[PDB]
Formats: structure tokens, sequence, C-alpha cells
RNA sequence: AAAUUUUACUCACA
RNA sequence: GUGAGAAAGAUUUGC
């Protein structure tokens, strides 16, 4: 029982009357209403219902008999109680906004703000920093974007095949003969059979980066479709050769060799070997009863093969020519070659795009949207901003890199803006 | 291909970078980098603006919305076995939870007002103190936030307890609040787009427009330049409360836990640093990290460059840059009339989740890109029937389905390929219907979210109180006995009306069935 | 021992709001890991048999949009279009209908909605979904 | 073995 | 395949 609540009370029942005359809630705050001789359970008391109601605030419960009727006022002009009578009952006779001393506030000041303060003060402050020296100059020009290209080409150089950009054109194989070359080259690799399926054991890490070069661009990517829908399905379901119209790969689980106990079935953690087949011609041949193809291989965590899988490439295709200008043709290393060049070998960059899971040719894009909206930038920084190879690792990033990097440079070479 | 477009493109149409990297790396170099900032020798921490132009919030009710309080999205709970602190993760509706059962109060406002109103740090709230919830609420977890477009190695996100969010959650709103009184730019109905227009509108005087990001946005902001605002807004002890926990706070990297004193650990305070920067002039529209403004002269950038440095607002040398004829805010990129760019621009493709679910994407997609004036109807349309094809390439197979009725899409074993038109305009078979993108919710959406609701995560095995009375407030108190009586009224009502379970209601669809 | 007194423990009341929010199931979050969650168990083959022949049949028929008028292509702006939520009255008939609940109540909120548009018309009127182009006017 | 501290855990039950 | 326990299991990963 409070005094604070008194006008609120009175306010809530002004002329409600329950069965022809009697008012519905008497206020315990006047005698007139109150009923004497009884205990006082809340602050009004319902007659019709025959049950105590008592009123308080957001987050401060009151010392009543559980049985009492709670109403609570809320701070966002909105009220909440057990009965539906009560509830609405309160809402309209409560539509004018009357302040109750005793509610608590946002900027409320409590007894041990001056201790954390001076525990805040005691604590370490920041120096201020430097003040930066900001030149703005014209953004970069044709030359910095073929140093940039020259640097990557000097420090990773080529590789003498495209591995797995290969499997994106058919080989000279049938689904028959795919299916032999996979499985053989699985056993040939000494790969564990189980249940029908093929798994890959490893037991020890060199724990170094593998080694990093770029791939030269293969004329075309006929089957991207295909094998980014294949690469979802074997991802999703391992062990198995999986087969398209014209292709087939193969995801092999990688899993630790523990002896007996070693692990039988993949998880959700588990990486995987995806394995392809292309036309021979390089250091991964591979030959079994007159069938000769190159086999190319692919380690994936679960996530980077969802997300390579789950790309659109016709529909991106498609959206990209929408409003595309002319592409020159290229050549194996993204230099234009309006000779020997072919302009099919942009779709492989595309196909190489869904390949890297680490989607630098994004940053690079938009990186080159800023070049393109820019009238003057900051002096030997704008330009670091297209040194990205610190930032990823691997070869089909660093390929993915060095061919976006192309592509801004055709473009300024081409149709220069 | 991005290289080559006629207009504006940020190269979206592909999914955004993704791995299973351990988030350690990335926090170790955040809280170097914060570290860094602090010995004052890399960047500017130390705020010297003037913030009293912002007005004062101290009288207002203290008002809390459990709305964001609960959810199932990642927190930090902490727990001491022995004598120990272990860091759990969990759901911010189990941490929540754990806190209310700890100090033993009903709703989080209960538990705000008592913190509030104690008369020493060591007094208990139930089986705790303030002393130790603020103790406890300086822990915080590492993640890493993958598929961000334009950022191959992903960023760090940070989870905090459930105390830290019960009063950042307060202290945000107020400052909403304050930002929406501040300039009509911040107003919490507004779109990126009409905040871009807004932008135009503001800087067309001027010759010279600067889009700036700010570098380090997370590192540079300090526990004094929060506790600084919330002061000039009048947040009391609350203010005070969590400038105390972001200084001392610490992030668990694997096994071992950093301290981290400065910094604010990817943005819990957007709005507090929108206000940080917005209190101490009027010549910026900011936007957390991203901001533009507009000049004239030299000596207008010189004073730019200035008033920036005095806000802990670090300009990215490497992104901003300066147009005459462009305006990139949001993301979105407008002419200096105000007028969309013409190209591609933010459009996004839709990767394949769900035979349904991608479709109602893309229709989505292509139906932003048609109102905008990205593409025309006929592009949308041949757009949406080659989607439809490569579904139906993907997904018509027995593992996904077994019927071959007509009505059907080509992907489901059907023979229909609904036109874009066709379906914007209600005009096909009712299955479609969920294909709307202001239609119901598709079968994969319905089947991951329970799914989902039956990770390790957020199982439980609470009766499920699900169905009930709109009159009935969000906000009353229920026990076991309660919760069993209403379900066994609503089962009883429903076995009535001859319903084993009840019928979806779609607010488009009623609405349009009405005379 | 009830799971009330396990996950609440030391609580005999709590509100809606939580307890609604500890049985969460109609949430969705668009993630890479869904190819192989519906492909699991077949729950979508299973979800879609149960749909064709229990749920299918009782949604009702919408009709088609027939109003439309000439537009042209202008300046990017702003459409705004206030949906306004049920009525006390017709949410409670929708529930004693046998209507979802939850969905009466999220109905039930007043809304706007904001979308970029680039199509005018003679007499200044919104557009559906999409649909501005054509010229399909809210009406 | 590879896009190299990642491709790893325990118990009970069926 | 289900449950529980490891700073922890796939709606993971926050504002
Ligand atoms: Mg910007
Ligand atoms: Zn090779």
């Amino acid at each position: 029982m409070d005094s604070r609540f008194a006008q609120l009370t009175g306010v809530f029942c002004d002329d409600f009357t329950y069965s022809e005359g009697s008012r519905r809630f008497l206020s315990s705050y006047s005698t007139v209403e109150r009923r004497p001789g009884v205990p006082v359970e809340g602050d009004c008391y319902d007659c019709l219902k025959n049950k105590w109601i008592a009123f308080e605030l957001e987050g401060q419960p009151r010392k009543f008999p559980k049985a009492t009727v709670r109403c609570i006022l809320n701070n966002d002009a909105t009220y909440v109680c057990s009965e539906q009578e009560y509830q609405q009952i309160c809402k309209v006779q409560f539509k004018d906004y009357l302040e109750i001393d005793g509610v608590v506030k946002v900027g409320h000041k409590a007894s041990y703000d001056a201790e954390l303060r001076e525990r805040l003060l005691e604590l370490p402050h920041p120096k201020s920093g430097p003040k930066p020296r900001i030149e703005w100059v014209a953004p970069p020009r044709l030359a910095d974007i073929s140093k940039e290209t020259a640097e990557l080409k000097r420090q990773y150089g080529f590789f003498e095949c495209s591995k797995f950009l290969a499997c994106g054109e058919e080989c000279g194989l049938d689904q028959e003969a795919r299916e032999l070359i996979l499985n053989e080259y699985a056993r040939d690799r000494e790969f564990e059979f189980r249940n029908g399926g093929w798994i890959q054991r490893y037991t020890v890490a060199s724990h170094k980066p593998a080694t990093q070069k770029i791939l030269p661009l293969p004329a075309s990517a006929p089957l991207a479709r295909e094998l980014l829908m294949l690469i979802a399905r074997s991802t999703t379901q391992a062990g198995k050769v999986l087969h398209s119209d014209n292709t087939s790969i193969l995801a092999v689980p990688v899993m630790r060799d523990s002896g007996k106990h070693s692990k039988r079935r993949p998880t959700a953690s588990t990486h995987h070997l995806v394995v392809g087949l292309s036309k021979p011609g390089c250091e991964h041949d591979f030959e079994f009863d007159g069938y000769r193809a190159a086999v190319h291989v692919m380690h994936l965590d679960p996530k980077q093969s969802a997300n390579i899988g789950e790309q659109d490439f016709v529909s991106t295709r498609e959206i990209y020519k929408l409003d595309m200008l002319e592409l020159p043709p290229i050549s194996r290393k993204g230099d234009l070659d309006r000779a020997s060049g072919l302009e099919t070998r942009w779709d492989v960059i595309l196909l190489l795009e869904c390949l890297d899971s680490t989607r630098v040719s994004q940053a690079v894009a938009q990186h080159f949207n800023r070049h393109r909206l820019a009238l003057s930038v900051c002096k030997d920084e704008f330009r670091k901003g297209y040194q990205l190879a610190s930032e990823i690792r691997g070869t089909i990033p660093l390929s993915s890199l060095y061919y976006s990097l192309c592509a801004v440079r055709l473009r300024m070479t081409v149709h220069p803006f | 291909m991005w290289a080559f477009q006629e207009g504006v493109c940020k190269g979206n149409l592909l999914s955004g970078p993704t791995s299973m990297k351990a988030p350690d790396s990335a926090a170790r170099e955040s809280i170097d980098r914060a570290s860094e900032i602090m010995t004052g020798k890399s960047y500017n921490a130390v705020h010297t603006g003037d913030l009293s132009k912002l007005p004062n919030q101290g009288e207002s009710p203290l008002r809390i919305v459990d709305s964001d309080l609960y959810s199932e999205r990642s927190c930090c709970w902490v727990i001491e076995k022995e004598g120990r602190v272990v860091c759990k993760s969990t759901t911010l509706t189990r941490g929540m939870t754990s806190l209310l059962n700890t100090t033993k109060c009903s709703s989080p406002s209960e538990l705000i007002c008592k913190v509030l109103t104690v008369e020493s740090l060591s007094e208990k709230i139930g089986d705790t103190s303030v002393e130790e919830l603020l103790s406890h609420g300086r822990y915080f977890k590492c993640a890493l936030r993958d598929q961000e477009r334009g950022k191959p190695k992903s960023r760090a996100i940070f989870l905090s307890h459930p105390f830290f969010r019960l009063l950042s959650s307060v202290v945000e709103t107020h400052a909403r609040s304050v930002l929406s009184k501040v300039s009509a730019v911040y107003t919490a109905t507004a779109s990126a787009e009409q905040r871009a227009m807004m932008a135009a509108q503001v800087v067309e005087s001027r010759k010279h427009v600067l889009n700036g990001d700010c570098t380090k946005y997370n590192e540079a902001i300090d526990a004094d330049t929060l506790l600084k605002v919330w002061d000039a807004i009048g947040m009391g002890s609350i203010g005070v409360m969590l400038a105390y926990m972001v200084r001392r706070k610490c992030v668990l990297i694997k096994d071992t836990l950093v301290e981290c004193p400065g910094g604010m650990l990817m943005g819990m305070f957007n709005a507090t640093a929108t206000l940080a920067l917005q209190g101490t002039t009027d010549r910026f529209l900011s936007f957390s990290d991203d901001f533009i403004t507009s000049f004239n002269s030299p000596a207008e950038l010189r004073e730019i460059e200035d008033l920036l440095f005095a806000s802990c607002h670090n300009l990215s040398l490497k992104k901003s840059y300066i147009s005459v004829a462009s305006l990139e805010i949001n993301s979105c990129t407008l002419t200096r009339d105000g007028d969309l760019a013409t190209g591609l621009g933010c459009t996004a493709g839709v990767p394949f989740r769900g035979p349904l679910v991608t479709l109602k994407q893309t229709a989505a997609m292509l139906s932003g890109a048609v109102d905008s004036g990205v593409m025309p109807f006929h592009s949308a349309e041949r757009l949406f029937q080659i989607k439809q094809q490569e579904c139906a390439y993907r997904y018509n197979n027995p593992t996904y389905t077994t019927r071959n009725e007509d009505f059907l899409p080509t992907c489901l074993g059907g023979k229909t390929v609904i036109s874009f038109q066709s379906l914007l305009t209600w005009d096909c078979h009712p299955f479609w219907y969920q294909v709307h993108p202001d239609g119901p919710d598709t079968i994969d959406q319905k089947v991951l979210s329970v799914l989902a609701s039956k990770t390790r995560r957020r199982r439980t095995r609470l009766e499920a109180l699900s169905d009930l009375d709109p009159l009935v407030p969000h906000r009353l108190l229920v026990s076991e006995s309660d919760v069993s009586k209403i379900r066994a009224a609503r089962q009883a009502h429903l076995k009535s009306l001859g319903l084993e379970q009840p019928t979806n209601f779609n607010y488009a669809i009623y609405k349009a069935v009405q005379p | 021992m009830s799971q009330f007194g396990k996950s609440f423990k030391g609580r005999t009341e709590v509100t809606i709001t939580e307890y609604r929010s500890h049985t969460v199931k109609d949430v969705h979050r668009s993630l890479l890991t869904a190819d192989k969650s519906l492909r699991k168990s077949f729950c979508f083959r299973n979800a879609l048999n149960q749909f064709l022949d229990k749920d299918l049949p009782l949604l009702p028929i919408r009709p088609k949009l027939e109003s439309r008028v000439a537009v042209k292509k202008s300046k990017l702006r702003s459409q705004l279009s206030f949906r306004p939520g049920l009525t006390q009255e017709e949410a409670i008939d929708l529930y004693n209908k046998g209507y979802d609940g939850d969905s009466v109540s999220g109905a039930l909120q007043d809304r706007v909605v904001n979308e970029p548009v680039a199509y005018s018309s003679a007499d200044n009127d919104k557009f559906h979904r999409g649909l501005a182009a054509l010229g399909y006017t809210l009406a």
C-alpha cells in the first residue's frame, strides 16, 4: 500500500456502475468508498467480479497477496492487466497522460555513480593521434594498373596448365570412361574404400601454404553450369562419382587416420577433395585401358563448396550482359589480343569468379567503381587499394585477383573514361 | 564483366566471401589495432568537438522493448564453475532467461529498475550484485562475419553479455531518438534510397562532394567518447556503467582472454558514434563509418578535415574520394539532381537455396530493380524465365520432388513456367501465391525454420505456447498452469472447429478477397 | 520435474514474450547449408507431399489485378503506402474462425511501406509491388 | 594430400 | 539416428 497512487485510482473509476446504480470500483484512498471493517488487499475492489486490483509501475512490484489483480502501467502509453475488462477500462480511462512520481528515468543517478566515475578516471586513457596530411590528386591511370599486373606476374608467375579451370571444357570421354578413369585414379592414390565410397586419409600436415601461381585461361567454359551443379551435389553427398550430361566429378571426404577407431562417416566440418577430368596434355595426365585424361583436384571446406555450388552462372552472365560494352578478345594470360584472342575467355573469367570463395573480384570491382566515379583521390593511398595480394591466399584467389586487374586494365585500354 | 558496364556496378551479382577459418586472427588483429590507436601513434581516438548542441533526454521515462532483448541470435553467458570464468555460447533468449533467473526478476525492466536503485555495488540482487554483473558484462566472445562483399578477409564480430545488451538497448534507443530529432534524414521510417535523395538535396548548393568512409571506425571510438555523448544526451548512470564495462572489456580468443581497453568492439554503438560526429557540426551526413559532405574551396576542405579529426572520424585515404557529378551514400549512387545513376548499381544475385525460396527472392529482386528503373520490364521477364529454367535444371529430380501435377513449377516436376507479369498480378494458380514477394512463406522456408528450431542451441522441451488471442498482451505474466490452460482451451476450440492446426493467415490475400 | 521449473529456475511466473521466444520456429534465415538441409531425410519432399494434399486445398482464390494507367519514366522518388492493420473486432472474429493468432496479431499493427519508384502517372497515384512500370494502381 | 593450426571430441541410448 | 557433457556442432555469426 502506497499513497502515490491516490490520484491514479481516483480517475480510474469516475461513474462506472456494475449492476444498476452502484459504483463498480471503490477507491481505497477515500473513506466514503472504502469498505470499513475489512482488510485492504489493493487500491480498488470490483464488486461484480469480487476481486482486488492493485496498480504498479513497470518493474516495481508491490507487497500484495498473489490473489490480487495487478495492472501494469507501461511507459509507452499502453497498459497491461489480467482481466480484459480492466485492461480496456484502464486504456480508455487513462487516455490522459498523468505523471506518477516514482518512475525511474533514463537520466537517473545511482548511488554508485561517483565511484564508477572515479574508477573510470583511474583507468587508462588514449593519447591524441597525429594529424594526417592529405593531398588530393587525380585517380590512377592505365600505367599504375599495368604496373600492378606486372608486379603480380613477376612475383608469382604462371602454371603450365589451368588446373581446375580446364574442367570447364568437356573431355573426350564418355560416361563409362569417365567413371572408370576417376575410380582408377582414386585407387592409384591409395584412397581407402569403404561402404562403396572413397575416402582420403591423412596423418601429418606440412603446415605450410601450398605453392601459388596464376592459372592460364582455357579457351572457353561451356560446362560451367554443369560443373557448379556437380560441385554442389558432390559436396552434399560424397564418396561416389557423380555424373552430368557432359562431365563427371568425384568428391572424396578427407579424414584423419587414427588406426582402428578412425572416423568412418563425414561430419559437417569435414573437408572434401573434388576430382575432375579435363583434356590430356599436362603433368596431371592419367591413363587406364587406353583412356587418357588430365585429373585435377581442388581441396574445399564445406562452406567453400557450398558457396561455389550455389552461384548462378547463366543468370549472372545475362544480368551482366544487359548493359555491357563490347568485350575485347584476350589471350591465355589476359592480355589484349585482337589477332589470336578469344572472346569466350571472358566466360572462363566469370567461372573463375564463381570458383573463388574469397571473391576478391568483388573488392576489385568496388575499388574500380570508386575509381570511375572519382575526380580526385588521396595521393599514394588510393592506388594501394588495388594491392589485395596480402588479403588472399591460394592459386584460385590469386588468379581471380590477377584477372580482375587485367579486366580493369583492358577496360581502361579499350573503353577509356 | 563488371569492368565493362556502361553505368555503375559494384559487382554484387555473386555471393560474398566465406570460409571455415577460425576467428582468432581477425580478433587479434582488431585488438592490436585498438591498442596501437590507444598509444596515439596511428590514428586519433581523443574527442575534441563540442556536443552542447545535442538535446538532453534525462527526464524521459526509462523504456525497454523486450522484442529485441529476446532473440535467436548468439550471445555469451558467463558462469563461475569453481573459481574461474567460463564463457558459454548460447542464444540471446537463453542468456536473458539465465540473467533473469540469477537475478530473480520477472522482466528486464524490473531488473534495470532494481539495478539503478541499489544502495551499493556490493548489495545483492537475487543471487548476484551490481559489481558481479559489471564484472561479468565485460566478457566477449569472438566470431567471424562471413559473406561480407568486398572483404576477402572476413572481419571479427563479438558476442556480448546479456547485461551489456540490456544497457545497450536503452542507450541506442535514446541515441536514435536524439538523432531523429537532430535531422530529418535519420527518421526511423526511411529507406536507403530516401536517405540518398535527402543527401542529394542537402549538398546541391556546393560544387565538390566528398564521399568519405572512416578507417578503423570501431577501434577509434573510445569509451571516453561514448561517455561524452551519453552525458551530453543525459544517460545518467546507465552510460557510466556501459563506459566502465567497455573500458575493461575482455575478449575470449580460442582459450585465452585478451584485454582490449580501446575501441568499441565492432559496431555496438553505431548511433552513439553517429551522434559523436553530428553533435559537433551540421555540415556532414554520416551513418556510422560512411558519410558525404560538400564544399566549394580548399579552405572548406581543410575545415572538413579538421572537423572529422576532432570527432574521431578518421578519414579513409584508401576509399574516400571527391566527385562533381556523383553522390555515393549508403551504397546508393545518385546524380547531383537526385536521380538514380544508370547501371546495375547494388543489384545482387540470388543464390540457389531452395527451389521456391530462390524464385521468391528473384521475384523480389526483379520487382525492386524494375520499380527503380534499373532495367525494363521485358528484361526482368526474360531473367525470371531463365531463373525458372535454371531452378528446373537444378531441382527437378527425385531427391526434392516426386509429383507431376501440371500446375506445379517445372522445378517440382510440373510443366508451368509462370510469367513475371502474371505472377505479380496474382493471375495464376494459388500454389504460386507463396512465390509472390508479398505472398505467404514457401514450403522450404517453413521446413528450414522448423529444422532450425530443432537445433542444439535452440532445442527445448517446453510446451510450445503459440496461436494466442490477439487481445492478450505479450507483457502479461504467466505460469505453467496458465499456459496449460491457454493451450487446452485453444486446442478444444480448434477441435470443435474441426481443424487439427490453425489455418495460415495472409494479410494481402485476406484484404484482396474481402468485398 | 516439469520443464518450466528448469528453464525458469527460481521464478514462478514469466512474461509471455519470454515464453514465446523460448519456442520460436517461424523465423527464416537464408544460409549456405540450405540444399543439404532440404535433402536431409527428404524433408522438403515430405513437406511438399503434405502441402499438396492437406494445405493447398484451403487457400482462397485471390482475384487478379485489373486496373492500370499510363505511366512515363520520371525522376526517382519514394512511394509511401500506408497499409492499415486489422481492427479489434476483425481480429476477434478471425481468431474465432480458427485463424492463427500470431499472424492476426502481427497484422493488427498499422504499417507503412516505402519503396523507390521511377515512374509517375498523370494523377500521381500509387502502384503495386513491381508493377509501377506497367501502371497497375493501388486504387 | 591440399585454397595447410583446418580437414578433430567424449558419454548414454536406439 | 536421439540425449547429455567439453569456453563447442552447423539458424553457425553480432550490432
Ligand atoms: Mg561512402
Ligand atoms: Zn594439369
